[PDB]
């Protein structure tokens, strides 16, 4: 409904009051960031869970509590070479400040001569990516369950003047209850108005990013369109062997839907994958309510989702089943590297 | 099929971000 999306007041005022308090909490931490809250030697390193451009992400156990975490290791020199200093500072400053059920917690952070360390809340279900590729595609109700959590997460992040800028199944973890946690704040940025950095993942980039136009939080809503499509189809709406071929498809104005997509799903996706910013859902007068009140979400009880009261369509089997990596011991240089650049981390 | 086209493509593994 379009009339419902352009409505107040009671339920909308409840959302407002929640978001107001959330902003107050966020600003305190934003202005006074947690820093140097642990040390490497407090963590037993178990196995590699994955790799990023800056280093391994390791399953670790906190020795004095026995709690398990995922520790993202970032080689400072590599961050500098890739010109990602400010993005890494953004990543840690933002992640330590936010609090929402569907965001991975930054539990501890610290640095040594060689590396930055981000000790993250561990999700036992691994990445959505792994499950989506194995299963092939998710049913519409399954996709909808995940999509709903992303909608609320972006409503939360955007209210704090944050843009996320790297939505993809690779960055979404599944917890013990089958719910989502958004991981990787590497491109997250707090900005009022427009920004210009060419960043993200090719399949998920909005046209305005590719076209070097200046952009805002509407890029996240475009990315949601891509995600929902990929979850429901099993493949993204724009794919090719090379990124340049992907970009040509994104900017073309054309999208084809699988024949099994419901009419409601297609309508929503046409409104999210809208090249015209004055027409893209999430970026209109009604903001996120255009999405929340769309037919495809008619069965979605937003409060129940937030409260984790909805039965998950899928709980990953837990036990052996982990991806194997060749392991190497961490060498910490005897000389401090890039101290000035990362002083605020 | 579009699915078969995707599965045979070089982009079915984890996708790296662009750091420009
Ligand atoms: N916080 C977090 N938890 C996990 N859990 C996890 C569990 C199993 C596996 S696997 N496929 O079996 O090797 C992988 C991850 N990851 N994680 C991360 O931040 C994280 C991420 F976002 C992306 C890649 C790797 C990570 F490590």
């Amino acid at each position: 409904g379009n009339a419902a999306a352009a409505k107040k007041g009671s339920e909308q005022e409840s959302v407002k009051e929640f978001l107001a308090k959330a902003k107050e909490d966020f600003l305190k931490k934003w202005e006074s960031p947690a820093q140097n809250t642990a040390h490497l030697d407090q963590f037993e390193r178990i196995r590699t869970l994955g790799t990023g451009s800056f280093g391994r992400v390791m399953l670790v156990k906190h020795k004095e509590t026995g709690n398990h975490y995922a520790m993202k290791i970032l080689d400072k020199q590599k961050v500098v070479k890739l010109k990602q200093i400010e993005h890494t500072l953004n990543e840690k400053r933002i992640q330590q400040a936010v609090n929402f059920p569907f965001l991975v917690k930054l539990e501890f952070s610290f640095k040594d001569n060689s590396n930055l360390y981000m000790v993250l809340e561990y999700a036992p279900g691994g990445e959505m990516f792994s499950h989506l590729r194995r299963i092939g595609r998710f049913s519409e109700p399954h996709a909808r369950f995940y999509a709903a959590q992303i909608v609320l997460t972006f409503e939360y992040l955007h209210s704090l003047d944050l843009i996320y800028r790297d939505l993809k199944p690779e960055n979404l973890l599944i917890d013990q209850q089958g719910y989502i946690k958004v991981a990787d704040f590497g491109f997250a940025k707090r900005v009022k108005g427009r920004t210009w950095t060419l960043c993200g993942t090719p399949e998920y980039l909005a046209p305005e990013i590719i076209l070097s136009k200046g952009y805002n939080k509407a890029v996240d809503w475009w990315a949601l369109g891509v995600l929902i499509y990929e979850m429901a189809a099993g493949y993204p709406p724009f794919f090719a062997d090379q990124p340049i071929q992907i970009y040509e498809k994104i900017v073309s104005g054309k999208v084809r839907f699988p024949s099994h997509f419901s009419s409601d799903l297609k309508d929503l996706l046409r409104n999210l994958l809208q090249v015209d910013l004055t027409k893209r859902f999430g970026n209109l007068k009604n903001g996120v309510n255009d999405i929340k009140n769309h037919k495809w979400f008619a069965t979605t009880d937003w409060i129940a989702i937030y409260q984790r009261k909805v039965e998950a369509p899928f709980i990953p089997k837990f036990k052996s089943n982990f991806d194997d990596y060749e392991e190497e011991e961490i060498r910490v240089s005897i000389n401090e590297k890039c101290g000035k650049e990362f002083s605020e981390f | 099929t579009t699915y078969a086209d995707f599965i045979a493509s070089g982009r079915t593994g984890r996708r790296n971000a662009i750091h420009d």
